């Protein structure tokens, strides 16, 4: 909504990297060398079981980082392509709202604070369940509904 | 020579896979913003903090 | 208001000392003389770990010392130079509000209570990060954002 900071990483865009808290992160499944030429020289810590590379933001740019909160009420949140329903601890969107290439987009709460980063979706009828990187208190985690392909 | 090579290789494997265990145990903390690593864990794994 | 005593070096003002609770506090990095003779003379104690410089207030004739509070709820506070935004574990300030040599000015809450003391800052970009000295219920701590240079 009020924040567009998902920096692209390739002329052939496949996902986006984001600044949140004091860290830049991006999904580890999408190839490319991050653009802007300042984050490109940054060294990334990679996790395949979490499918994410992350690094510390340079200070001069970390004012651009979005707010962070781990607390996730049941209900509606907002992201770039619309609204996300958090039901049963799982994020879902209308079918077709997400396609390959929108991975790495932060999910915001009503205050505009990041709570999750989308990785992919799984098609169930008129809805799609999100395979997504989220957090609990001081620990990154991943939610992968069955049959989700990677975005 | 064979015994010395075998023992040195075992020591190298031990230290390298200790480094692997360090990386596996440490990466999730370096991914989570805030990085409130407990002081005891920092001493055990011999790390530096990101927030000074 | 007006609980601030000037620390003057030989040819200029270098810092600021404040009366918090029962003690007068000054930044240990500031070289100069206290404006008041009874405090400049008073035997004065040094701690470089927190870059803080303490003495006990002569409470018999200094009853105007400011009151304090260790609670740090999220949101806006007062800095004698505008509003400081306490977000996460950091303080953020408009980049043009602070200048070197202004260290020692406390941060006020909305109740007029001192919450933290600015020891310096970091050129942060759209803002400036504020490296301060705060306290918990029983102990002091120093918050130093990365890249903070001395003030």
């Amino acid at each position: 909504n009020d924040c567009i900071f998902e920096v692209k990483h390739e002329g052939k865009v496949t996902g986006y990297a984001c600044l949140v808290g004091d860290k830049v992160m991006k999904p580890a499944h999408v190839k490319g060398t991050i653009d802007n030429a300042d984050l490109a020289k940054l060294a990334f810590k990679r996790s395949s079981k979490y499918d994410l590379e992350c690094a510390q933001i340079p200070v001069h740019m970390k004012s651009d980082a979005s707010k962070f909160t781990h607390e996730k009420p049941e209900g509606y949140y907002n992201w770039h392509h619309g609204a996300v329903q958090y039901s049963g601890g799982r994020f879902t969107i209308p079918t077709g709202a997400g396609k390959p290439g929108d991975s790495g987009r932060p999910i915001f709460d009503n205050k505009g604070r990041v709570v999750a980063i989308v990785l992919g979706g799984a098609n169930e009828g008129a809805r799609t369940a999100l395979s997504v990187v989220t957090w609990n208190k001081d620990i990154v985690t991943k939610i992968t509904p069955e049959g989700a392909e990677e975005w | 020579s064979v015994a010395s090579f075998v023992l040195l290789s075992m020591v190298g494997v031990a230290v390298g896979m200790c480094m692997c265990a360090r990386r596996r145990c440490i990466t999730p903390y370096e991914l989570t913003p805030g990085a409130t690593v407990p002081f005891l864990l920092s001493l055990i794994c011999c790390i530096r903090t990101a927030k000074a």
